[PDB]
């Protein structure tokens, strides 16, 4: 059969709905030669920092903590390189990490969703038909951050100004 | 002229810093004999940025021969008729590797 | 079948509830290739030297014994001044009750011989606390407990000592900041040595 | 009283909005539904109510201070001692300066050690039945079926408010500089 | 981790590689840290 | 199959895959239709800021024609997923008229460019004056 998203593509065919939000889209044809839990794991890891990343950037841009100097984020990374936060920041990411090879190890093992982690503190996943609709937003709004996250940064090198105030200017 | 070059620093630890020679140029380190620097100048590479795009542009390369390796032995192999082609290979590798090769480094 | 402690990973087999503090916590699956009773004699070990070491830290800094060779605040000052000749009486010590205490099966190979052995029970009750068996559970968790909490205390009571030269409740009363100019971390690959 | 049906008791949402949890007991007193992000499902519920009613006493009772040390009313040479202010944050920090802060800490951390861990630690194991928040204080009679009924309910709303309420006058007082009454 | 692979990394040229590596590094290490220890000092 | 007026006189059909070359055709058709409408287009009508072969390095210099560039090697590069996949395995009149048409937009617009080269102007520009 033909790919939902692109008409004229024919579907991968290692992709038959076995994971939520795939539409068919996979031309240059990944997920013939690789895995797709680790790819999924993948895509879930870097939909998830790019979507508290954009997150950052808008409210470092709104308030920044009184002990911290005020400052745009990529001067904040800079900062915090020669400082020692970012050394604490790396470190703690590196210490979950590393229950997170654990974690996609138990996934190629057959025994675990490639994001799932059980993170549920506010139970707001009240029913599996509410679980299905949220991960369809959470794919959604991981691979829309993706993109976002990167024009962001990019325009702050191009003009130097930040992404609230460049919307607030020209 | 005056530079010695030098591609190779070592770490101090059993007195051996020694070895980081005066080549020249403010620096310490060992002596390389292998002409790469005359390679390099030959090349009009004239910035370290550069050498470090031409190192990535290697270990690009490398990723792609070891995954083309896998890929031919256990996902795509040649039957051996593909690799009893004198005539083809020939062909192949006088006017494309060779010639193409020449042609783009004229260029 | 899912771990307690960490939801998304599975029950480490060798950890099945019955030992006290047993919340499931084992992600790195050393007890698949470490034996539960070398592991539970070395838990238990450690966190009784570190709960004597905590406390040994907070008393260091508020009682002495007599004497100039005792009056060091600062712990990590004390094992230098100390006297050498009862440091090391304190170590031979240790190295007799070992031996003592365990019997003479001390290596991995040979401690728990006997099917009597239990981990962390090397038969330590001079007042009978433990007599009553009502209170076995009980006591026993709580062992593990505070022997956890004063592993991670006394790591960051030394480290914090490394940190600011001074004493830990004194840190807490006179508490400077990091500069962050000193005590940089790594960096001796970064400047290619020196 | 309980009013079960109309209101506590089981089946009722004070907040439509939210439906009713299942994992929610109907038998809690002052209990209407009310649990958003589902925590009854894997707390205990004893020990949340009994901490809900001890959260709900010390707001009556700082409540009940924070309008005294409002109003300036006191005791007979409090003033003379502590500050004639009626900032409820300066109050306590020359309280503190006086020793009379400590000695109520004192004595209700031992009130917590000798009273409060062993009331808790039997009420959560499951050997005494004591239903939570409950020390046999009924001086002045008011018990029978009018303690167990409304009075109970009335204890966890009013303390609610009071929560609410002392949260509400902290906040006012710092922003304003100003304090109530 | 697969049983395979870990027992791939028990074979002999591994394990004395990495053993020898570890025990290389902590005389590298022990002799930047106390270079020039040509006695036990006593 | 449409657009057959028998022309094959060197007989390419026979050395080379009829699908890879109709894509190509077709490809080569739109390609132009856009370059002529657009070389006529732009002597009728301005964009703000803003000949027919010096407005190509006109062009490059602010990174106009590297984005335009970018953008249809994207596109270019699902067209090449897209072809693999067609050669590895009421309306026909309008596929025709496009195939004509094209056909009509290569002619003309190697035309305008020549054209461009004789007397350094654009289409319709040359015609009035
Ligand atoms: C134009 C076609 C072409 C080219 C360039 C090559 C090139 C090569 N073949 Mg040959 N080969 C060809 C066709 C071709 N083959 C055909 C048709 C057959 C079937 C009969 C074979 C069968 C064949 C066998 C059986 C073997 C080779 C091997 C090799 C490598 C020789 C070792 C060497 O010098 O590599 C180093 C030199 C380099 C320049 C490295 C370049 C790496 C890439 C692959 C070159 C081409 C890249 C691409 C076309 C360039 C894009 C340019 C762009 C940026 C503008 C070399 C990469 C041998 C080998 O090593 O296999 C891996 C080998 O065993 N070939
Ligand atoms: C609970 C364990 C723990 C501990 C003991 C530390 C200890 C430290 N952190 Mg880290 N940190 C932790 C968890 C921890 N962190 C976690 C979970 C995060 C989130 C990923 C961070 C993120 C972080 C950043 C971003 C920064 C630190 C900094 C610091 C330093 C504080 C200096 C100080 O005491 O003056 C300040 C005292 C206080 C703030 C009192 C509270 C110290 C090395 C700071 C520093 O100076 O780095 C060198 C810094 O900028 N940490
Ligand atoms: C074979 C027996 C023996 C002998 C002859 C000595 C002889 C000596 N020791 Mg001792 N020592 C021994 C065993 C012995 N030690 C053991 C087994 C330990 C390990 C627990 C120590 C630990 C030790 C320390 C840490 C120190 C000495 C010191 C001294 C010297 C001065 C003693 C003094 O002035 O006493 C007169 C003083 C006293 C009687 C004061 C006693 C202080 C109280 C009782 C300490 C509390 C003990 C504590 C609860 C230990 C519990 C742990 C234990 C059960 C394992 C003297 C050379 C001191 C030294 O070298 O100074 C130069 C010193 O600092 N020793
Ligand atoms: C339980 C609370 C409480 C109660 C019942 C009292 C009661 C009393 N205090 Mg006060 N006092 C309190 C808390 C309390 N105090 C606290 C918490 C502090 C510490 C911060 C003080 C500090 C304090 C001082 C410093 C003095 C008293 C004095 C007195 C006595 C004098 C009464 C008199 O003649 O009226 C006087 C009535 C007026 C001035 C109103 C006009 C009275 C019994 C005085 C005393 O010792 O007298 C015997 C005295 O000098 N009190
Ligand atoms: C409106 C408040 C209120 C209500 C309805 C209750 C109701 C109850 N309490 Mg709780 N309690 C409260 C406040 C309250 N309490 C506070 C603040 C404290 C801390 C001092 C306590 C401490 C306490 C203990 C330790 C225990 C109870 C228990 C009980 C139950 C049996 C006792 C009884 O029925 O007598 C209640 C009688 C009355 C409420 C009569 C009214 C008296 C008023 C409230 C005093 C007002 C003081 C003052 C004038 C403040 C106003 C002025 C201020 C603004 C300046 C019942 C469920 C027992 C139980 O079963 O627990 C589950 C138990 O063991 N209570
Ligand atoms: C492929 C043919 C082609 C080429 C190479 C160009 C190139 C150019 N034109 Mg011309 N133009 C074209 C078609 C083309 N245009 C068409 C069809 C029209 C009629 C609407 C125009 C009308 C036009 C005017 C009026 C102006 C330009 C201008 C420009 C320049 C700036 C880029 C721009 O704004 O594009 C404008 C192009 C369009 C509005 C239509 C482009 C046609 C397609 C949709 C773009 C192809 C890219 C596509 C997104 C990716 C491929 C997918 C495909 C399957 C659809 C550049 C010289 C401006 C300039 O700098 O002049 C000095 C100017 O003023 N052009
Ligand atoms: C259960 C117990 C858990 C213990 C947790 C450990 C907590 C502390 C760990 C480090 C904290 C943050 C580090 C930032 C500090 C940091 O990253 O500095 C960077 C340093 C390298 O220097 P650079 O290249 O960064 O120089 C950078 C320039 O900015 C300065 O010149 O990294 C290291 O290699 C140091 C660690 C030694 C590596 C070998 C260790 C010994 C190997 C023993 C076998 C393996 C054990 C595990 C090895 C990782
Ligand atoms: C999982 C879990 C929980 C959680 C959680 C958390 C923290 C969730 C946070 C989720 C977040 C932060 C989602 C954010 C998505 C961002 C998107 C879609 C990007 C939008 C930007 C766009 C489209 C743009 C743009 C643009 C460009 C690039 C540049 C501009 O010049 C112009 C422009 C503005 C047009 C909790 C704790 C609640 C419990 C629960 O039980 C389990
Ligand atoms: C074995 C092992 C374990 C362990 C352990 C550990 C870490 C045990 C550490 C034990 C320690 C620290 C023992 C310290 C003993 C101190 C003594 C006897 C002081 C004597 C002072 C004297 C004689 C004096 C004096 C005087 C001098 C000379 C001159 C005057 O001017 C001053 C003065 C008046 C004071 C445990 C139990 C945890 C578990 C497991 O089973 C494995
Ligand atoms: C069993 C047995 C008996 C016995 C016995 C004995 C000797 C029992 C003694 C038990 C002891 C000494 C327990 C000590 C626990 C210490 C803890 C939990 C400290 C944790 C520190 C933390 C969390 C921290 C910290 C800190 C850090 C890092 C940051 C700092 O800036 C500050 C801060 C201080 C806050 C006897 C002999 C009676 C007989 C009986 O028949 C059998
Ligand atoms: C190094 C450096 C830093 C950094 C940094 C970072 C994080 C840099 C950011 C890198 C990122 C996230 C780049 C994103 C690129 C996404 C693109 C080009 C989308 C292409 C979509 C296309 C082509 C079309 C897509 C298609 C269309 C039609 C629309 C639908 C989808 C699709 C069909 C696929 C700092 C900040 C730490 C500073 C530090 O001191 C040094």
């Amino acid at each position: 059969d033909f790919s939902a998203a692109v008409p004229f593509l024919k579907r991968p065919s290692n992709l038959d709905g076995a994971y939520i939000g795939d539409v068919g889209f996979d031309p240059l044809g990944f997920s013939d030669v690789f895995d797709l839990r680790v790819l999924r794991e993948a895509e879930l890891k870097h939909g998830r920092f790019a979507m508290l990343a954009v997150l950052g950037f808008i409210v470092q841009e709104l308030y920044t903590f009184p002990f911290f100097p005020k400052m745009a984020p990529v001067d904040a990374h800079d900062y915090f390189v020669k400082q020692g936060g970012g050394s604490q920041i790396i470190f703690w990411i590196s210490f979950v990490e590393l229950f997170g090879v654990v974690a996609l190890f138990e996934t190629l093992q057959g025994k675990r969703e490639p994001g799932d982690f059980a993170f549920d503190p506010l139970g707001l996943a009240k029913d599996e038909a509410t679980l299905e609709r949220y991960r369809l937003a959470e794919v959604k709004h991981a691979r829309l951050a993706m993109i976002a996250i990167g024009g962001f940064i990019h325009q702050y090198w191009v003009t130097k100004q930040t992404v609230l105030e460049q919307l607030g200017n020209f | 002229t005056a530079v010695k070059p030098s591609a190779q620093v070592v770490w101090p630890i059993v007195g051996q810093e020694v070895l980081n020679g005066d080549v020249g140029g403010g620096f310490q380190g060992v002596q390389v004999t292998s002409g790469f620097f005359q390679i390099w100048r030959s090349s009009g590479i004239t910035s370290e940025v550069e050498l470090y795009w031409c190192a990535l542009a290697g270990l690009i390369m490398s990723g792609l021969m070891i995954f083309a390796g896998w890929f031919h032995y256990h996902k795509a192999a040649p039957k051996l008729e593909w690799f009893q082609n004198a005539e083809s290979m020939l062909n192949h590798h006088l006017s494309g590797l060779l010639g193409l090769g020449c042609l783009s480094w004229a260029g | 079948a899912k771990s307690k402690a960490v939801p998304f990973l599975s029950q480490p087999e060798a950890l099945d509830g019955s030992m006290a503090g047993d919340v499931g916590f084992d992600p790195f699956g050393i007890s698949s290739v470490i034996d539960i009773k070398w592991l539970r004699e070395s838990e238990l070990k450690h966190g009784r030297i570190c709960m004597l070491a905590a406390t040994g830290c907070l008393v260091q800094e508020v009682v002495h014994l007599p004497g100039p060779a005792f009056s060091q605040k600062m712990a990590l000052n004390a094992w230098a001044a100390a006297p050498r000749g009862g440091m090391i009486s304190i170590l031979v010590a240790i190295g007799l009750i070992e031996m003592i205490s365990n019997r003479f099966a001390l290596t991995a190979t040979d401690m728990f011989a006997n099917p009597n052995r239990v981990p962390g029970d090397l038969g330590f009750d001079p007042l009978s606390l433990g007599a009553n068996p009502a209170n076995r559970a009980r006591f026993e968790l709580s062992e593990v407990i505070h022997g956890r909490a004063a592993m991670m205390g006394f790591s960051g009571m030394v480290h914090q000592m490394i940190v600011s030269k001074q004493a830990p409740i004194e840190q807490l009363m006179h508490f400077k900041a990091v500069d962050s100019s000193l005590m940089k971390l790594g960096g001796a690959a970064g400047n290619l040595g020196y | 009283l309980w009013n079960e049906g109309k209101i506590q008791g089981k089946g009722v949402s004070v907040i439509p909005l939210f439906p009713r949890p299942a994992s929610l007991d109907g038998t809690f007193p002052g209990d209407q539904g009310f649990d958003p992000f589902g925590f009854s499902s894997w707390v205990n519920m004893k020990f949340v109510a009994e901490a809900e009613i001890k959260h709900c006493r010390l707001a009556m009772l700082a409540f009940a201070g924070i309008m005294v040390e409002s109003a300036g009313i006191s005791f007979p040479g409090a003033t003379s001692v502590l500050g004639s202010s009626k900032n409820i944050f300066e109050i306590h920090d020359k309280a503190v300066a006086s020793g009379a802060m400590g000695q109520i800490l004192l004595w209700v951390s031992f009130f917590e050690v000798v009273a409060g861990v062993p009331a808790m630690n039997e009420m959560l194991n499951g050997e005494s039945s004591r239903i939570p928040g409950y020390y046999a204080f009924d001086p002045l009679g008011q018990g029978k079926g009018d303690k167990m009924g409304r009075m109970q309910l009335s204890e966890i709303q009013n303390g609610r408010l009071a929560m609410l309420a002392v949260s509400g006058i902290v906040h006012h007082t710092l922003i304003t500089g100003k304090g109530p009454l | 981790m697969d049983s395979n692979f870990l027992k791939y990394l028990s074979t002999a040229p591994v394990l004395f590689t990495v053993w020898l590596s570890f025990t290389a590094s902590f005389i590298i290490e022990a002799n930047r840290f106390f270079p020039d220890m040509l006695y036990f000092p006593m | 199959v449409p657009g057959d007026a028998g022309f094959d006189p060197l007989t390419i059909s026979a050395w080379l895959d009829s699908r890879w070359l109709r894509e190509a055709e077709i490809k080569h058709c739109r390609v132009a239709m856009l370059a002529a409408a657009g070389c006529i287009a732009q002597d009728i009508f301005q964009f703000p800021g803003a000949k027919m072969t010096a407005l190509h390095d006109a062009a490059v210099k602010a990174g106009s024609m590297g984005q335009m560039l970018f953008w249809i090697g994207f596109v270019e590069a699902i067209s090449t997923a897209a072809t693999i996949q067609m050669l590895q395995g009421g309306r026909a009149r309008m596929e025709l008229s496009e195939i004509k048409n094209g056909r009509l937009a290569m002619i003309g617009f190697s035309g305008m460019v020549h054209h461009y080269f004789i007397t350094g102007k654009g289409p319709i520009e040359l015609l009035t004056s």
